[PDB]
């Protein structure tokens, strides 16, 4: 006797739980859930950090499999660098 | 809020030194103390 | 707001606190304790009583040195203050169930308290064997109370271990995988997983203990079929996974505080760290039977443990030189917390090596029950674990409190300290090695000259432990706030400030995967 | 403002007042065992069941009411639940230990033979076969209940998991029954010893697992799962099976082998 | 047949350090061969061996309970 | 039975400052003052036992 | 590392005075219960 | 016994006993070099101001730190075993003697021929005869004939203790229901001492053990003597 | 094995409802006829004061000491044998 009467996700997720899934179905990730992609790191072509403030910590794993993550603080205006590889990273608040 | 800051994310004041120092000679003193204390209670019994 | 904060806390950082002050105390109990032990042995003769006030002592010292004070400060204290720090992980996975972790431990003391208030104590050792400690050799409450102690402190720790774990696994940035996470949220990881292993089996083992001591059963009774040796097989087999628990997150601590103060990005040899540290781990839970090489165990049997214990010399040693290739080329600090963990490197190698002697089971005849295994373990504890810890401590208060100690002060305590422990425990491998047994309240005359020495030590280290306080102390009373501190770029914790807001990483941290 | 997606929880009471109530039940075990009185142990009993009924009220309201559980927080709880499982497989290996110990080098007290000289066991293909049918099946009417909460079946979840807590039920009376109708006793050397801490620890943690299903019985009656988001069923299906397995080992070691 | 005995020899089937199930053993053994012999007229000296034997390995108060608990009707193991 | 979760959701967000455990109403605090009462009463009780069995009594 | 200069600066003579204060905190009370030792077991 | 301000171990007694001692001579020596080898490293690298801070390569020196210490560990475990397994050997006893732990004194049974027992206890301090030595002595010895492979059966009729004689190198558990065997010859005559190796209550100090071996023909009209 | 069952293609609801009734249940039912049958009282044997039978190294903490949590007078003897 297939019926119904469970609610859906759709129906009933509320506060954070259900931000996070509207947020994912319109491809958004403004909780950090997922890993962001890098850039080729350039001073033309530099990581774009996003922040809700005007600093935000960054850790660099500066070649693939480093077990070293290189963390410094990235502040809002001109772009700045890892210090162990140079890449370029920049702040954007909002 | 919380306070935040160097002497206000513990549970004991440092705002005076010297009632510092009391505070800290009861608490690791009575820790001190009491294996003394309850060896001198067994044999207070037989 | 006091007792919202304090009492109610689902706080890392402030649970941590909580931890280290509660082992802080422990600490004081454990060394009053252990200073009874050696004034009962400082002159031959009886100071204190028979056997059982000493033995109670003795039990006492050991519970409260291993449950009450290096594993809340090891696992409670600097983990929960640093691995979420370490991980850029916002508090643990569980805050409210890690709060309940902590607040089972001053029960779990007190009831350790009570049981040697109550009757006679409870004179059984550590190891709490049976019949001694079964319902006629120490009849009424003292053996229960410590069996509801360790039920607690069991509760306490297999219930942080679920939460470190989880923690660990689950709560890392994304792009950060296993094997960019920094050694001591291994060392912990592997600790938890440990004593999520080991501690049901102890306390399996010790309910028996306690139905065979209240409801009538006979789990180790010959009269009804059972057999004292069934519970030592359950109590070893998790009281060696223990002092692997007891030693790892020092070896953590050790491999962050010798690549500090070398001076270096990061430790030699990482995945052979990691390598090493799970080894350990896993070899940890097979070897359990070379305490019981007296029992009566099959020849075939004791073949297996000697060789079983003496591989974990391996994994062991490749941290030893790691750490050692860490100092290589360092531009070296000759910090306080260099010196605690240099000590350890040394000490913990010579009790090591006892150890191995010990794993030789035709050895081990003479030497069990002897003073040797005592120097065994106190080097690794007394002065690997507990170095670690001072280690530690030092090098991390300024980030916890957000004010510096006296380097010069505490250079003092640990001179005082080292000269304190050697003498105490040196001397006690010419005792073991003479027949000196273990657990006694007074010695044949010939072991006179040994004895007054390791007792005149442990004095010295009463005077380490009371300037100790009084500098910490002092740094509370002084008030030199920190400004800057070397290195934050591969010491994530020291990145959020002296000390860290009540909540960091908010906003976590950006780590891209290319 | 945070933007990760964890749950920093509320400044709580419970760990503090379940620790106390641990307190009070051990203390209260050592008053009964030694004191001949009650007391302390009713008062820790009930505080302890006031602490888990807030808690976990507490838990629910964090989740079906403000909706802090993303998916990072159920991740996180998933593997909660299973350390607590496999630390609880762990737990019951020690009295599986202590059962082989006694059973396969039965000493000269015995008769140097197991079962005991003068132990009757119970029949295994009797109630014991039955308790196993019971759980088994109840095995298979959980898994029912779970496949009708995710395909948004809410009369059929609720009758799948009614059969499963009523097989639950059955199981517990027909220990306790079988309990009372043994004619050897948890006294009754080495054999009641393993027989009746092993069982009975087993039935403890039925009626633990009968008590969870029972809680996601009232939380579907008042729609508080959805049929992708229901967590708290999992775990208590995942702790259900896991009683389960605990009643085969016991059947195939203590009932059947050890017989 | 000839004595010249000592003590108890080793037992291939008890080689290890728990000599338990040896002393259990040789007292099954002797009182087993005792009940036989008594009863069809016999002689327990055909017995000798196996109380020698258990005589050798049993501590004193194993054996004496183990003969209290035989004359008592108590005695678990198999005569 | 019908679905009522939207009104406790409601309850549960309202802007408040409520600590959750205390965010159902009046009832919270009663059976929280309930609970924190024979937790305090039964420990310092606890400790009276201790004093009376830490003593021989005859 | 380095630090400010101390807030609250602790002279020379207040840390004699911490440490004595700190030191007979703990020799203090277990010296008199072990002076008395023979008077407890003599009971 | 051990005698003042004594380093090591109690000279040996026994053929097995002289092989612990070679074979602990060997492995402290492995203990002392290494020991000493991970100080002077430590000191060395501590000693110079020139440095290497970029990031090393670990592969190539780890196999030497575990090959190196692997073979250690085979050159510790071959004499080890080897004395494991000689300790182990069949010898054919010419004297079974058992011991029972009590609190606090042991009994000893001899019958392999006739019903022999009796207790043994600590000689108190307050009744020593001059020269006897403290905590050690008991009344009644434990005389067994020496040149002969004894038999010693342990068992305990209350809580756990352990029969131990360091200089024969003997340490066996005394545990109530269970007869644990070990076997026991003496090179010499003399008197041999031990102690009581698993505690067992308020007088585990104080229940030792004395050996005292003779001539066959001196411990056949002992026993006979002892009925 | 396969058991010697065999019915998927996109598991569901509807196949385990299928096994819970038309396998689970009628197990539980043949094992409950089986169990009703085979009940009845069994002949309580000779009492006879074994040492590793009715222990008592410390009195229970309920009733006079001496009985067992779930006594049943029926089929457990005392350590002094069945109660009258
Ligand atoms: C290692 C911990 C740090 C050191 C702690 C205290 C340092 C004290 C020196 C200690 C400095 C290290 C020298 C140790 C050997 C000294 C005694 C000896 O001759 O031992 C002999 C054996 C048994 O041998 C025998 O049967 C033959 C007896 C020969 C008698 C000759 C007369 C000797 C005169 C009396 C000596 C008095 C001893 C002093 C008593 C000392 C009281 C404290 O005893 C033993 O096995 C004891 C077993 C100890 C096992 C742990 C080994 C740790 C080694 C660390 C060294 C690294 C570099 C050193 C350099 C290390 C510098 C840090
Ligand atoms: C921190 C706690 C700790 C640690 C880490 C250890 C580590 C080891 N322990 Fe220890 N042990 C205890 C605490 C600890 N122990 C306690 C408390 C007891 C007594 C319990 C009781 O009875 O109360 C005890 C008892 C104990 C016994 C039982 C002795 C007896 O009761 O008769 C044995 C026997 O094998 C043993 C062996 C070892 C070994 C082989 C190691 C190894 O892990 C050590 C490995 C390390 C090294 C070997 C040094 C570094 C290596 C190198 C530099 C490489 C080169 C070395 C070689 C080639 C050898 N221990
Ligand atoms: C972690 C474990 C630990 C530690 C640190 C110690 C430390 C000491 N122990 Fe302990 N001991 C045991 C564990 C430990 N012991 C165990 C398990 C036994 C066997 C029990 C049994 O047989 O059943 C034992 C047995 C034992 C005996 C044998 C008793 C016997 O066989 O009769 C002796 C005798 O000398 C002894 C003495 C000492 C001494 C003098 C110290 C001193 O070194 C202590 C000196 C002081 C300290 C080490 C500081 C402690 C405090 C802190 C570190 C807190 C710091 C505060 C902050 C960081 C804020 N111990
Ligand atoms: C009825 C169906 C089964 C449901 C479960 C029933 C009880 C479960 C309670 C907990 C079980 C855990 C182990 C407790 C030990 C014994 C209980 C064993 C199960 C049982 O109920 O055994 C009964 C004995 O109970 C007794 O002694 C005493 C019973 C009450 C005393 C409990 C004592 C306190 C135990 C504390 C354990 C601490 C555990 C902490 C673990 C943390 C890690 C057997 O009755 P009997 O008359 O001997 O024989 C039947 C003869 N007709
Ligand atoms: C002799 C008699 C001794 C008796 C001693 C008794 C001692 C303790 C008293 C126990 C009182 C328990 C009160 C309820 C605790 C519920 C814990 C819980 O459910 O913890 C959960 C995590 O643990 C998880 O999942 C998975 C883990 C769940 C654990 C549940 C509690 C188990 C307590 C006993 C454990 C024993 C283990 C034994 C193995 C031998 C949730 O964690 P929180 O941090 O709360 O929330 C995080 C928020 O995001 C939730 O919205
Ligand atoms: C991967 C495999 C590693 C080896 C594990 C082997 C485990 C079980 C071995 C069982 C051997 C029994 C053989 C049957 C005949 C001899 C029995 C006997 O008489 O041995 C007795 C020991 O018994 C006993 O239960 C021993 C009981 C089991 C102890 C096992 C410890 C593991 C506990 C954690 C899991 C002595
Ligand atoms: C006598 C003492 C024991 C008495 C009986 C206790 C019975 C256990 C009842 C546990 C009830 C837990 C209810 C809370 C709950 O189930 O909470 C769920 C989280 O799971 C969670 O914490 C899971 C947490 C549950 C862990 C419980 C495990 C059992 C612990 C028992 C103690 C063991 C004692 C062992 C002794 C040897 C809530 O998330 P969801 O379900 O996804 O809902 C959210 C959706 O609505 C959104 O759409
Ligand atoms: C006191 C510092 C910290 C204490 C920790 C717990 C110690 C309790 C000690 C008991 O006190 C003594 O018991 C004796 C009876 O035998 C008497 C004496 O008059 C009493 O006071
Ligand atoms: C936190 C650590 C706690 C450790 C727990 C140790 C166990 C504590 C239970 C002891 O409780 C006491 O038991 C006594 C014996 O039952 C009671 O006296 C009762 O019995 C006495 C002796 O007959 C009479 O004097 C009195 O009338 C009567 O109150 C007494 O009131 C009660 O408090
Ligand atoms: C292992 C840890 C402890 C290590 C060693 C402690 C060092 C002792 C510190 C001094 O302790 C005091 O010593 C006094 C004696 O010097 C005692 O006075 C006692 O003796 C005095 C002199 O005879 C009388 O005036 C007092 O009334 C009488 O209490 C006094 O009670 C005790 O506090
Ligand atoms: C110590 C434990 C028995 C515990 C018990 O008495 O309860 C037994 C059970 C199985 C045994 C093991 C298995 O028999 C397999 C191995 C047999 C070898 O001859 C010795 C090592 C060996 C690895 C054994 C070591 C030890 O005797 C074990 C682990
Ligand atoms: C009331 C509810 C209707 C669904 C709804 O609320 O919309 C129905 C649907 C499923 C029913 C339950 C299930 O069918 C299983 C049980 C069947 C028993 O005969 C009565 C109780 C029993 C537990 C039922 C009670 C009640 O009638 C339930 C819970
Ligand atoms: C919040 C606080 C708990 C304090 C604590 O954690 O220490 C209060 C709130 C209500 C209080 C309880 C009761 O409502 C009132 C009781 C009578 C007195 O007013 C205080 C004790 C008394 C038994 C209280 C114990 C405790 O102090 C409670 C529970
Ligand atoms: C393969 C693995 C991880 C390598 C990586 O992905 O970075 C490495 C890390 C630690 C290494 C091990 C350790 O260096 C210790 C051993 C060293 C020997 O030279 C080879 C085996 C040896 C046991 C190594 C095998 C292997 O290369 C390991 C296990
Ligand atoms: Cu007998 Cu120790
Ligand atoms: O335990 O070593
Ligand atoms: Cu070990
Ligand atoms: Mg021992
Ligand atoms: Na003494
Ligand atoms: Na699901
Ligand atoms: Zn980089």
């Amino acid at each position: 006797a297939s019926g119904g009467g469970v609610p859906t996700d759709e129906e009933q997720a509320t506060g954070l739980e259900r931000e996070v899934m509207l947020a994912a179905r319109k491809g958004q990730d403004p909780y950090n859930i997922l890993a962001p992609k890098a850039t080729s790191g350039t001073k033309e072509d530099p990581n774009l950090v996003p922040s809700i403030t005007n600093k935000r910590i960054v850790g660099c794993i500066c070649e693939e499999d480093n077990s070293t993550v290189i963390w410094f603080w990235l502040h809002k205006g001109e772009a700045q660098r890892c210090p162990s590889c140079g890449t370029h990273y920049k702040l954007v608040p909002h | 809020h919380y306070e935040e800051g160097p002497g206000k994310n513990i549970p004991f004041s440092v705002e005076n030194k010297w009632r510092l120092l009391a505070m800290m000679t009861l608490f690791f003193g009575s820790g001190f103390a009491a294996p003394f204390f309850i060896v001198r209670h067994q044999l207070l019994k037989k | 707001m006091f007792i919202n904060r304090w009492l109610f806390s689902t706080n890392h950082k402030d649970i941590g606190t909580l931890y280290l002050l509660f082992g802080a105390w422990a600490g004081m109990v454990g060394t009053a304790l252990s200073l009874l032990i050696r004034a009962e042995l400082g002159q031959p003769g009886t100071l204190l009583g028979d056997d059982q006030i000493y033995n109670v002592v003795v039990t006492a010292h050991a519970f409260v040195m291993i449950f009450f004070m290096v594993m809340p400060i090891m696992i409670g204290g600097f983990g929960n203050w640093l691995v979420p720090l370490m991980i850029g992980a916002p508090d643990m996975a569980f805050p409210r169930m890690n709060n309940m972790s902590f607040w089972l431990l001053p029960p779990s003391f007190l009831l350790l308290l009570a049981s040697s208030m109550v009757e006679a104590g409870a004179g059984t050792g550590w190891t709490v064997y049976p019949p001694l400690a079964g319902n006629l050799a120490h009849a009424g409450a003292s053996v229960d109370l410590t069996i509801f102690s360790l039920h607690l402190a069991g509760v306490s720790s297999i219930l942080g271990a679920i939460n470190f774990i989880t923690t660990i696994i689950n709560m890392k940035p994304p792009a950060m995988s296993q094997y960019q996470t920094p050694l001591f949220v291994w060392s912990v990881m592997i600790t938890a997983v440990l004593l999520l292993l080991s501690l049901p089996v102890l306390a399996a083992g010790i309910t028996m203990l306690l139905t065979d001591r209240n409801l009538n059963t006979t789990f180790f009774d010959p009269a009804g079929g059972g057999d004292p040796i069934l519970y030592q097989h359950l109590f070893w087999f998790f009281g060696h996974p223990e002092v692997y628990i007891l030693i790892l997150p020092g070896f953590g601590m050790i491999s962050h505080i010798v690549t500090y103060y070398s001076g270096k990005k990061e430790p030699f040899g990482y995945m052979g760290m990691v390598w090493a540290m799970m080894s350990i781990g896993f070899l940890g839970f097979i070897v359990w039977a070379h305490h019981m090489f007296t029992v009566g165990m099959d020849v075939d049997t004791r073949a297996y443990f000697t060789s079983a214990t003496m591989i974990i010399a391996i994994p062991t040693g490749v941290k030893v030189f790691s750490w050692l290739a860490t100092l290589h080329g360092g531009n070296i600090k000759w910090s306080p917390a260099m010196m605690w963990a240099l000590g350890f490197i040394f000490l913990f190698t010579v009790g090591g090596l006892t150890g191995i002697v010990l794993a030789n089971s035709s050895l081990d005849i003479v030497l069990h029950d002897t003073y040797y295994v005592v120097a065994h373990f106190h080097y690794v504890l007394s002065m690997g674990a507990v170095f670690a810890i001072m280690g530690g401590f030092v090098h991390w208060f300024p980030l916890f409190s957000g004010y510096t100690l006296n380097d010069t002060w505490a250079k003092i305590h640990f001179a005082i300290m080292f000269v304190g422990v050697n003498m105490t425990f040196f001397p006690q491998h010419f005792l073991g090695l003479s027949g000196m047994p273990r657990r006694y309240s007074d010695y044949p005359d010939a072991y006179t000259m040994w004895n007054t020495i390791s007792s005149m030590g442990s004095f010295i280290s009463l005077t380490a432990v009371m300037l100790m306080v009084f500098i910490i102390w002092e740094a509370f009373a002084s008030k030199r706030e920190v400004l800057t501190v070397d290195l934050t770029t591969t010491n994530l914790e020291w990145l959020n400030g002296c000390p860290p807001p009540y909540h960091t990483f908010e906003e976590p941290t950006y780590v891209n995967l290319k | 403002h945070q933007t990760h997606a964890y749950h920093m929880v509320n400044p709580s009471p419970w760990p503090l007042t379940g620790a106390l109530s641990a307190l009070l039940m051990t203390s209260g075990l050592t008053m009964w065992f030694h004191f001949n009185s009650m007391t302390l142990l009713m008062i820790g009993l009930t505080t302890n069941m006031l602490t888990m009924y807030q808690w976990w009220r507490d838990v629910i309201r964090e989740s079906t009411f403000q909706g802090h559980h993303t998916p990072a927080v159920q991740k996180g709880l998933r593997y909660g639940m299973i350390l607590f499982i496999i630390s609880e497989v762990l737990f019951f290996t020690g009295f599986f230990w202590a059962f082989y110990h006694s059973s396969l080098a039965p000493t000269p007290e015995l008769g140097g033979c197991w079962p005991p000289t003068g132990i009757h066991p119970l029949n295994p293909l009797e109630v014991p076969l039955l308790n196993t049918s019971v759980l088994l099946a109840s095995g298979v009417s959980i898994t029912w209940a779970h496949h009708s909460l995710m395909e948004g079946d809410r009369k059929h979840m609720l009758q799948a998991l009614f059969i499963t807590i009523t097989l639950g039920v059955y199981f517990t009376l027909l220990q306790a029954s079988e309990y009372y109708e043994a004619p050897f006793t948890i006294s009754d050397g080495v054999y009641g010893s393993t027989f009746f801490v092993a069982t009975g620890f087993h039935g403890l943690h039925v009626i633990i697992g009968s008590t969870f299903l029972i809680v996601c019985f009232f939380r579907q009656l008042k729609f508080h799962f959805t049929s992708n988001h229901h967590f708290g069923f999992e775990a208590a299906a995942w702790y259900w099976h896991f009683v389960d397995v605990v009643w085969l080992f016991l059947y195939v070691s203590i009932y059947w082998w050890g017989s | 047949k000839i004595k010249n005995y000592q003590t108890a020899p080793f037992d291939s089937r008890f080689p290890n350090q728990n000599q338990t199930r040896n002393c259990w053993q040789n007292y099954l053994d002797f009182h087993r061969c005792e009940k036989a012999m008594t009863a069809k007229g016999g002689d327990v000296s055909v017995c000798e061996w196996y109380r020698r034997v258990y005589k050798s390995l049993c501590p004193i108060s194993w054996v004496s309970t183990w003969d209290d608990r035989r004359a008592e009707g108590t005695f678990p193991g198999k005569i | 039975f019908e679905n009522r979760v939207a009104e406790k959701q409601k309850l549960f967000q309202e802007d408040n400052g409520l600590p959750v455990h205390l965010k159902g109403g009046a009832t919270d605090n009663i059976l929280y003052r309930v609970t924190m009462t024979l937790c305090l009463g039964g420990t310092l009780y606890s400790l009276y036992c201790l004093g009376w069995a830490s003593f021989p009594h005859k | 590392i380095t630090a400010k200069p101390a807030k609250t600066p602790t002279s020379p003579k207040e840390q004699a005075i911490g440490l004595s204060v700190t030191f007979l905190s703990f020799l203090l009370p277990a010296g008199w219960v072990l002076y008395h030792l023979d008077n407890y077991k003599k009971s | 016994m051990a005698y003042p301000m004594q380093l090591g171990f109690q000279d040996a007694t026994s053929p097995i006993m002289e092989e612990l001692l070679h074979f602990h001579d060997h492995t402290l020596m492995i203990v002392f070099l290494i020991s000493s080898l991970v100080l002077y490293i430590i000191s060395l690298m501590l000693t110079t101001k020139l440095t290497h801070t970029s990031t090393m390569d670990a592969q190539e020196v780890e196999t030497i730190w575990t090959i190196l210490p692997a073979i250690i560990l085979i050159l510790i475990a071959l004499p080890s075993l080897r004395i494991l397994y000689m300790m182990d050997e069949i010898n054919n006893p010419s004297l079974t003697v058992k011991t029972m732990g009590h609190q606090w004194y042991w009994s000893y049974e001899y019958t392999d021929y006739e019903d022999l027992s009796f207790d043994s206890y600590m000689i108190p301090t307050s009744e020593l005869k001059p020269g006897e030595l403290r905590l050690l002595e008991v009344d009644n010895r434990v005389v067994l004939p020496m040149e002969m492979t004894i038999r010693m059966l342990v068992s305990s009729e209350d809580v756990l203790h352990s029969w131990a004689v360091p200089s024969l190198g003997l340490k066996t558990d005394a545990i109530p229901g269970r007869l644990n065997q070990t076997t026991l010859m003496s090179s010499r005559p003399g008197l041999y001492y031990g102690q009581c190796s698993e505690i067992c209550g308020s007088n585990h100090s104080f229940m030792p053990i004395v050996l005292e071996l003779v001539p066959l023909k001196y411990f056949e009209k002992w026993s006979a003597s002892m009925l | 094995a396969s058991a010697a069952k065999g019915d998927h293609g996109g598991t569901g609801a509807r196949t385990w409802r299928f096994l819970t009734f038309g396998l689970a249940l009628p197990s539980v039912a043949l094992c409950t006829l089986n169990s009703w049958l085979h009940s009845g009282h069994r002949e309580r044997p000779a009492f006879i004061p074994y040492h590793h039978l009715r222990i008592r190294t410390k009195p229970f903490s309920w009733g006079d000491g001496n009985h067992t949590f779930f006594h049943n007078p029926r089929v457990n003897p005392l350590p002094t044998g069945y109660e009258k």
